[PDB]
């Protein structure tokens, strides 16, 4: 399977009405990263980061992973789908209770470095 | 009287009353006229009037069934009913078809799909090359265009979203299930 144009459109962070409900949203708006990495390699590297940075794997499934840290302060759901023969779409939904930090300095830069 | 709107939508009377609280907040945000204008709708969706979006443009148009460019509570409630988890799927398929028919002259056409792919990739800062976008759109039409005319008609749209239900995820707001506690 390869995702189609309407997966891109319908899942875009601004193409829904969730903003109407403000703080009721559990996760921040989805952050998407398009990469030529394989899903298996993305998961492998995430597991290395989990081991190095004192995180927890809440879920590891065919669709991706849920990673937690900091005694309930941080969580992210990472979904990986094939976009083209060459590229995956990585969708990251995260929440952070507290206002450098894990997400800014380590996790988000990892996703950015995947991009290609 | 909330009983009329409750009868006509999949909301209960209590849910209509909760929805009215949300409506009052949105409608008073820029001009205090008891109505939701486009700017107020953008503020509700995005928390800023600086995000100009074809999704906002299309959805506001489809909410504004009495097409005076401003929303009353009946328009707001009937439109949001479409997004309730228990709304008829046929309503979600119809609304989304009309949404994605950007030029409002029938069909979801290749140019409309491409405009939306380019815009949505830009929301994520993932501005893929034209050859990649064309490949993705090719594959989309390969699957969807069973009545082979190079355009997606309402029956073809129905088939695609029945086949891949996640394509309708933006046509449901799970938050509407808990509206009475939030509001
Ligand atoms: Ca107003
Ligand atoms: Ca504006
Ligand atoms: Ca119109
Ligand atoms: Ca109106
Ligand atoms: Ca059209
Ligand atoms: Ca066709």
């Amino acid at each position: 399977r390869r995702m189609n144009a309407f997966d891109i459109i319908s899942g875009s962070p601004g193409f829904n009405l969730s903003g109407l409900f403000g703080d009721a949203r559990k996760y921040d708006r989805v952050e998407r990263f398009v990469s030529a990495w394989t899903a298996e390699r993305v998961v492998e590297r995430l597991e290395e980061i989990v081991s190095a940075e004192n995180l927890t794997v809440a879920k590891k499934e065919t669709w991706g992973m849920k990673i937690e840290g900091q005694k309930g302060n941080f969580a992210m759901v990472v979904e990986i789908n094939q976009l083209t023969d060459e590229l995956v779409m990585i969708e990251v939904r995260k929440r952070q209770r507290a206002a450098r930090d894990l997400w800014t300095d380590t996790l988000r830069p990892f996703f950015v470095e995947l991009v290609h | 009287d909330p009983e009329l709107l409750a009868r006509d939508t999949v909301f209960s009377v209590s849910e209509i009353e909760a929805l009215y609280e949300l409506f009052k907040k949105i409608s008073s945000a820029v001009i205090d006229d008891g109505l939701i204008n486009k700017e107020e709708f953008q503020l509700a969706l995005f928390k800023t009037n600086k995000k100009e979006s074809l999704f906002a443009d299309r959805v506001f148009d489809l909410f504004d069934t009495k097409h005076n460019g401003i929303l009353g509570f009946e328009e707001f409630a009937r439109a949001l009913s479409v997004f309730h988890p228990n709304a008829p799927i046929d309503d979600k398929i119809h609304f989304s078809f009309q949404l994605y028919d950007l030029k409002q002259q029938g069909f979801i056409e290749r140019q409309e799909v491409k405009q939306m792919v380019v815009a949505t990739l830009a929301e994520s800062g993932m501005n893929l090359k034209d050859t990649v976008i064309e490949d993705i759109i090719d594959k989309t039409f390969e699957e969807a265009d069973t009545k082979h005319d190079g355009k997606i008609d309402k029956e073809e749209w129905r088939s695609l979203v029945l086949r891949h239900p996640s394509l309708l995820k933006n046509m449901t707001l799970q938050y509407l299930k808990d509206i009475t506690t939030t509001f």
